[PDB]
């Protein structure tokens, strides 16, 4: 019985880990594609703004 | 005297003089136009030429137009004759009800009181919402900010406090509306008018009403702040008084500022903001205060851009605040509301020489079971709590109750919590928190601590529940 | 950064220090991973030098890619090879931390000079395993090797 | 005459410079020769900056420009009803001129606080999603926002063609006229939109305003104000008008081309400083007038699309902080069978509940409170049940495009679902039984539909009468 | 009128002129040099004088050499005259066969049809993966998505190469920022598969190539000389021809280039501010007219692999389907490397393709996602622990990979095995069967790079 | 005036965050072309002519000092910014307190690993 | 030279990210138009011209070629930032190498996942 209820948890275990990681890679995803695009934005906005004040 | 516009761009306006030139602030007036036009003078350019910015629409000005200057800056009516009043920015009547007719007039700019005038009285001012009470606590006189992302609830936050606080406050109220929604102005005038708290037939008011919503342009929604704060002033001290002064929302001032510094010619400063954003702040916080002579207790709402707490607009607005309500989407995506961040939310006030020593040791001891919690999860993310250790067990059913007893049913939300509202009293918030944290109550369901008043509710919930 | 970026290409060997480093007390904040000289070639050091190094460098990468998994899945649920990636890996990053003399001030300890035998010595006997029953604790803080056996010593009451 | 007319000193950039034009006004519109117009933006002492409505390679140096002596303006009135045009009011159907008798400037203040009162009268999309968790009213701001492909403007299509109940009933003041305005989209698109308009009879109560992905970006920054004001001229002449601006992205893309050309400081995404002001003055100016400024009113659904589901970003956040609340469409719904892709517990109307009928409002409740309580869940019997009604409730939601639904019908069906009458059915057959019973209360039971929409209640009575249709129904029902 | 240069720098050149100005857009030759040197006018600087852009280098340049004005934007020769020919953006032969004798020419800017000049079809590809799973349909626009060296451009060659057929086979290719060496190669190819005959006038392609050694100014607008080709086509002899634009992000680059050049302030993530009406104004341009239709295949890079990035967020605003290849799938070994779930059309239904051919592809994703999810099982606990029924899942859907895989025309030049072009019937089919089971003792190689069923 | 007169002096910056945003504001108004963070290029400067002045001074200079506490405020925790790093790399130590620590009740909220004081024992009585 | 003549030649260039670094410098001081990273927008055509000079002769011209092995320096692994992201579009494939790789022991650190020939086989002997 012991058996039967281990693998019953571990696979129901391992399913909301694998559904919590999804999770995880498209906050992470989403966080890297919006800050590789404001740190190119940002660096260009310095540049345009020392280059406009001469 | 009079002078003509040379320029025009938007909402900044260039009028030459050729006899007295006007001082930086003077209101100057242009001729010829259907609804007066204010041009507040804000530079020199030399050449005779001042610089300015407009308090209405520039369409239809013409290079030449003439503008006379009114020898002072933007005056408008203060005292018991703007009570159950709406004005707009430069003080005239915009709810069709005739003249203010006040026997006083005061400058919307002034400089602040100075260090000499300050008070350092401290006392709790009691909102009967929970978790600001415990945990951040207000204070009577004192600067209190809500800040928060778009939609997350600072104003129906504001009206709460307004119906908790204000209603049955012993002086006046002023409201200024500042770069908000010109319908939630036609809902407040109504609510207040079947309430009475706004009179149209007797003298009895005790609220003036100040309006420069999003609908105007950028000159007024950055001088409609100084117009609500100056009325608020006259009752501080022309009177002496204690006002409640409501502003909603405060950063629309700052942004407002951000779109005329371009056409002011400055140089941007990080985020495209103008490089004066602080020191402008500054000139404006400085004057929404308490004073020997009188209090103001005042309550802002502070937008916060792209949810973004380190935009330098919320940013360099807490070092002017007393008591900060910071909200959070995310929270409020949880169905807490109100969506109070009770690590982030803070009071000066939150010392255990003023709020004693059971109040504050409660309070620290809510914010260690949460920070425990909040830290574990960042560990759990993955396998769940299973993995857990049983004492980390505990500090996460505590805290998950903890979380939802902060939640509460405002009576201005039945409609989306489809719950009475609550107002829970000091001492009950509590004992209540007190209680959880003694493990009085490790035996029921958090879902009996959610959308409730006092611990007695989340009890009978239980019950209920079964 | 644009300044140490371009500096790099003036240099001859590279000595990088990383406040993540310093951070866990590891003194001098040496990365491992990131400290490069031209003359790091067993043709110039010699191959015991050379192989040795390598050795110490593969064994951080290896602990290093292995971090997030520990921390997620447990160590239970590693294979042996890895256990020993793992503590054999944290005693060499100890081992790497010295004691220097103008560091008394901060450290409270004496400070230490290591023979270049004995730096080669030391690492490659931990790698082999020759003291896989030591705490790590031993191998931090100190000079010579002999000087972590009797800290184990030591520590052991 | 340097007076009244000018000489294009320079083009490129957008922005011809022009000297002389000495007396015109700030925001009036000038003539090229060309034929093109454009609007006075910058007065200076010795140039005037014109914005132009149209391609600059038209423009040259030497080029005389003309006071038109009038402010930024278009035509507005019932003429322009079953028409298209472009961001100036001109015809571009091919149906001849406007007959238009009366102007209106584009850029006119909103109202004020005095002349409005709360919405108080359903603005129906025909949606049962939307009218009944979501209910939008005459008058409010509602906000359409998602990824590209999650339904944003089927759902403005769907509601612009539900209207005809309407308009071709007596009531005049139920009716309900549209604006459709479309704004960075392709043409294809637009005409496509167009023709299904026209074979949904729809169009001949619909104005659409076109400025697409190659016109020129004033044009496509002006288009909104201009629908806009075609739409205030219902609003205050006791009538009620709907405009859809489709989208105000492409509208902020638009203006930030324009303001980066004219060399303004960029910010956040590089978008200007008065870009939140740019939406805020042109969703202010929808309202609900009171019955002394004629009780009429000017409905807005914006549609703002988002880039993998981020409502933080810069945009969203402005206009969700501008609009009375918002309908959030997701992709994992949409590709998962929930269409329309409605995030229920995310979407918002912060002042419709007040303009929803009681029958809708004796319905929707329950079905709200049930979905509240399976949005937990999703063994055990009672969380068990939850989940039963939760998914049942889902299926009633789904609904195909093009068929927009009586209000009366969507209680029927509502009702069915919180009633009980669905749960012993299989989750796959809510749908087929949903189309079935509702031919059947169409064909043999229009009275008591006549009923629930004439008395806007389910009385004690329809109430009774329902039970015997549905059950009556169940018993039967195949499937 | 002749005028005057009177800066240079770089790509950019000031021109003056005495009497009558150049209009933005004008093309002008500037007088005394080998080769032909055309400027594009971009502004009006004031003073009688004009800022533009450079087609080709600008070394030598003296302040002072003439300038002519041609009295009209770029022009080009249009006619079947530039079937089988190579031209560059200024429409100059450089396949070295001599002039291009059209007996027309058309400028290469061009608005969009009114709103009153312009319902769905399918164009028939002859490639099983396409026609069955993700078909497209003729007047649309399809992105083509694929890491470097996966196989775009051969794909883009055998849809040349199929097309051929029932409404025409005519096919523009604007190889925007095109690589010389693979220039050369798609020539090769061209000629050796016969769809470019340099004997007779039989050729079905017409090749404009905006090399990536050229000029910012004329990678920008090659794809506005391809397009203009192309119209020719639809417009004055009624064709529903094919516009392969490969690649579109350097359209997109190109255009950032020509902005930053002239001092425009760049926009998020450093794009031109006048990206999204860069696009607009070309990909309007493609569309069905009552006088016949362009379908595009347009070939896109996807920076960092973001899809919200500025440039294929903006792309995709035009596209009605996409093929996304794959390199997980070329490295294992089946080509062309079509990732089968990834593939969509804004119009393959029942209503459309008709349900026959709906159902085979729609069968065919089940499967595929569900042979997916026992690929951990299979491999980790052993391909047995199947029970007898999804067993079953999985030989069909081996079989069903490979009988995605195709042999290509122009693929012999590298396999060295025959081509095959499958006819959407012969596709239908043998998709329809494998459920079935016709072929579980077959075993999974006459299915492997093979063309039809049998 | 009391380091060089023999006295001993400790002087608190509150805080220097705050300074660099008006030098920021002058400077732009200056129009002095603004750098990285759009701080005047020289912001380190501005900090580090004002923090070199804490001194000790030796007998003959009378034997005086003054010990200096300038205060950076972070944003998000991120001490390793641009500005934040300036400050740390002009001073002989740095108190960094994180809020984390501050609601688990460590308070004094000192994280031990990224804090350090550069004069070490050499400061402190033998006891100590 | 030897490409035009009959004869093959071998071109390294390391690397061409300094080469664009002294053309920014250049660019930048003659006051032309700053883009992304502060480049300028013919910073592509700088290395494009000079990667196609590499080239396979015809026998009608001598039969020769020139093959090019251009070098970059990424930082921090980024290979979509600016000047990177040019050159390996321009060229016919990559070489990608990884410092974690290296330091793990593979070396040659290449990544043959990732790395990229598109002549491929066509430029290798049968029994490789
Ligand atoms: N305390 C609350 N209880 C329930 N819902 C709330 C609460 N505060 C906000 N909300 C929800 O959020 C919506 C927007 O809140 P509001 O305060 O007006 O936003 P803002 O922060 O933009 O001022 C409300 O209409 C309501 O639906
Ligand atoms: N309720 C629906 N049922 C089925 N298909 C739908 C439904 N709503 C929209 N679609 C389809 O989804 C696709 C995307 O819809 P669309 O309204 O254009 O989205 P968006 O405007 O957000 O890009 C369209 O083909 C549309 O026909
Ligand atoms: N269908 C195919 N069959 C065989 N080899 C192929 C095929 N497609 C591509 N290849 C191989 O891959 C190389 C690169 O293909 P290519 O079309 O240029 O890639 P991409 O355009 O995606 O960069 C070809 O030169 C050849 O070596
Ligand atoms: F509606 Al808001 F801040 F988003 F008041
Ligand atoms: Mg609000
Ligand atoms: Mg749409
Ligand atoms: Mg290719």
């Amino acid at each position: 019985e012991s058996t039967t209820s281990e693998q019953s948890a571990r696979m129901t275990a391992m399913d909301n880990a694998s559904k919590n990681a999804s999770e995880m890679i498209d906050k992470l995803t989403l966080t890297f594609n919006r800050t590789r695009q404001a740190v190119i934005t940002k660096e260009l906005i310095e540049i345009i703004s020392g280059a406009a004040a001469l | 005297t009079t002078g003509r516009i040379v320029a025009v761009i938007g909402a900044v306006v260039d009028v030459q003089f050729d006899e007295g030139l006007p001082p930086i602030l003077n209101a100057l007036e242009v001729q010829g136009r259907e609804t007066r036009l204010v041009l507040e003078v804000a530079q020199h350019l030399g050449e005779s030429t001042v610089r300015t910015i407009a308090m209405d629409g520039t369409e239809g000005l013409v290079r030449g137009q003439k503008v006379l200057d009114s020898g002072a800056p933007i005056r408008i009516p203060v005292g018991p004759e703007t009570l159950g009043r709406i004005m707009n920015v430069i003080g005239e009547p915009i709810d069709e009800r005739g003249p203010i007719k006040t026997k006083q007039f005061a400058a919307i700019h002034a400089e602040a009181p100075e260090f000499v005038e300050m008070s350092v009285e401290q006392e709790i001012l009691v909102t009967g919402i929970k978790v600001v009470d415990l945990l951040a606590p207000y204070a009577k006189g004192g600067k209190i900010g809500l800040f928060g992302g778009a939609g997350v609830g600072k104003t129906v936050l504001i009206m709460e406090l307004i119906n908790n606080v204000a209603k049955a406050h012993g002086g006046y109220s002023v409201f200024a509306g500042v770069g908000e929604r010109t319908r939630e102005g036609n809902d407040l005038y109504h609510e207040m008018i079947e309430s009475g708290v706004i009179n149209l037939k007797d003298a009895t008011s005790k609220v003036a009403l100040v309006y420069g919503q999003m609908n105007e342009p950028p000159g007024a929604r950055a001088r409609v702040a100084l117009t609500g704060l100056t009325v608020a002033e006259y009752f501080r001290d022309q009177e002496g008084q204690d006002v409640l002064l409501f502003i909603d929302n405060i950063f629309r001032f700052t942004q407002a500022g951000s779109e005329v510094s371009a056409l002011l010619g400055r140089i941007p400063s990080a985020v495209g903001y103008q490089p004066t954003l602080a020191t402008d702040m500054g000139t404006m916080q400085e004057r929404i205060t308490t004073t020997k002579k009188g209090s103001i207790t005042s309550v802002q709402a502070i937008y916060v851009p792209a949810d973004d707490l380190t935009d330098p607009a919320p940013a360099t607005t807490f070092a002017h605040l007393d008591a900060t309500t910071v909200l959070s989407r995310a929270i409020a995506e949880l169905g807490i509301y109100p969506a109070v961040d009770p690590l982030d939310s803070t009071s000066r006030i939150m010392d255990p020489n003023i709020v004693g020593s059971e109040h504050y040791d409660v309070a620290r001891g809510v914010q260690k079971i949460l920070q425990d919690y909040k830290s574990l999860q960042d560990i759990i993310a993955i396998l769940g709590m299973d993995e857990l250790s049983e004492e980390d067990k505990l500090t996460v059913s505590r805290a998950r109750k903890i979380q939802r007893f902060l939640s509460q049913p405002f009576q201005v939300a039945e409609v989306f919590t489809g719950h009475l509202g609550k107002l829970v009293p000091l001492k009950e918030t509590i004992k209540g928190f007190q209680q959880i944290l003694a493990g009085e109550y490790d035996h029921l369901p958090e879902q009996a601590f959610y959308m409730v008043g006092p611990i007695e509710e989340a009890v009978a919930k239980a019950d209920k529940l079964a | 950064d644009p300044a140490p970026a371009t500096t790099f290409a003036h240099l001859d060997a590279t000595t990088v220090l990383s406040r993540a480093i310093a951070e866990l007390g590891i003194y001098p904040a040496v990365d491992p991973l990131d400290s490069t000289s031209r003359i790091m070639d067993p043709n110039i050091v010699g191959s015991e030098h050379y192989d040795v190094a390598r050795g110490v460098q593969k064994i951080l990468q290896d602990y290093k890619s292995l971090q997030d998994i520990i921390a997620i899945l447990g160590m239970d649920e590693l294979s042996e090879e890895d256990k020993l990636t793992v503590s054999r890996a944290r005693k060499i990053q100890r081992f790497l931390s010295q004691p220097f003399q103008v560091a008394e001030v901060f450290t409270g300890h004496l400070g230490k000079l290591v023979p270049l035998k004995e730096t080669i010595k030391g690492f490659q006997q931990i790698l082999a395993g020759e003291y896989d029953h030591l705490p790590e604790q031993a191998f931090y803080m100190v000079g010579p090797i002999e000087e972590a056996v009797a800290k184990a010593d030591k520590l052991a009451e | 005459d340097l007076e009244e007319t000018g000489r294009v000193l320079s083009i490129g950039d957008g922005i011809a410079r022009v000297h002389g034009l000495r007396n015109v006004q700030a925001e009036e519109m000038v003539e090229f020769s060309s034929g093109l117009k454009g609007m006075s933006l910058n007065l200076e002492p010795d140039n005037v900056g014109v914005v132009v409505f149209g391609n600059d390679k038209l423009i040259k140096e030497g080029d005389i420009v003309k006071r038109t002596g009038a402010i930024v303006d278009v035509p507005v009135g019932e003429e322009l009803l079953g028409r298209v045009v472009d961001a100036l009011g001109n015809a571009i159907d091919g149906k001849g001129p406007i007959g238009s008798k009366a102007r209106r400037r584009v850029g006119l203040k909103a109202p004020g606080i005095i002349p409005r009162i709360s919405v108080r009268e359903p603005m129906q999309t025909g949606i049962k999603a939307v009218d009944s968790l979501v209910p939008i009213g005459r008058g409010q701001r509602e906000l359409i926002i998602g990824d590209r492909q999650t339904g944003k403007t089927s759902i403005a299509i769907d509601t612009i063609i539900n209207q005809k109940r309407f308009n071709d009933g007596t009531d005049e003041k139920k009716k309900l006229y549209c604006i459709y305005v479309a704004i960075g989209q392709k043409r294809s698109t637009v005409a496509q939109l167009v023709k299904r308009l026209t074979d949904a009879d729809a169009m001949k109560y619909t104005i659409v305003v076109s400025a697409t992905a190659s016109d020129a970006a004033p044009l496509q920054y002006l288009a909104p104000y201009s629908g806009c004001s075609m739409g205030e001229y219902f609003r205050d002449n006791g009538k009620h008008a709907l405009i859809i601006y489709d989208d105000l992205s492409k509208q902020a893309v638009a203006y930030r081309q324009m303001s980066l050309l004219l060399r303004r400081p960029p910010g956040r995404e590089a978008y200007p400083g008065d870009v939140f002001y740019l939406h805020s003055r042109l969703l202010e100016r929808a309202a609900k007038m009171n019955d002394a400024f004629g009780g009429g009113s000017l409905t807005a659904l914006p549609v703002i699309e988002t880039q993998a589901g981020d409502v933080s970003a810069y945009i969203p956040t402005n206009v969700i902080s501008i609009t009375d609340g918002q309908i959030f469409l997701e992709t994992e719904l949409f590709y998962k069978g929930i269409r329309p892709a409605i995030n229920v517990g995310l979407s918002v109307s912060r002042v419709g509940s007040a303009a929803q009928t009681r029958a809708m409002k004796q319905v929707a409740g329950t079905m709200k409170l049930e979905l509240a309580q399976y949005r937990e869940v999703a063994l055990d019997a009672a969380t068990q049940q939850l989940l039963s009604r939760g998914v049942r409730l889902t299926e009633l939601l789904k609904q195909g495009q093009y068929s927009p639904m009586a209000i009366e019908e969507q209680v029927a069906v509502i009702y069915a679902g919180v009633r009980g009458y669905l749960d012993k059915l299989e989750p796959s057959k809510i749908t087929k039984f949903e189309n079935a019973f509702l031919s059947h209360v169409i064909s043999q039971h229009q009275a008591l539909l006549g009923k629930i929409r004439t008395d806007g209640k389910i009385s004690e009575e329809s109430d009774a009468k329902l039970k015997e249709i549905v059950t009556n129904f169940l018993a039967g029902f195949e499937a």
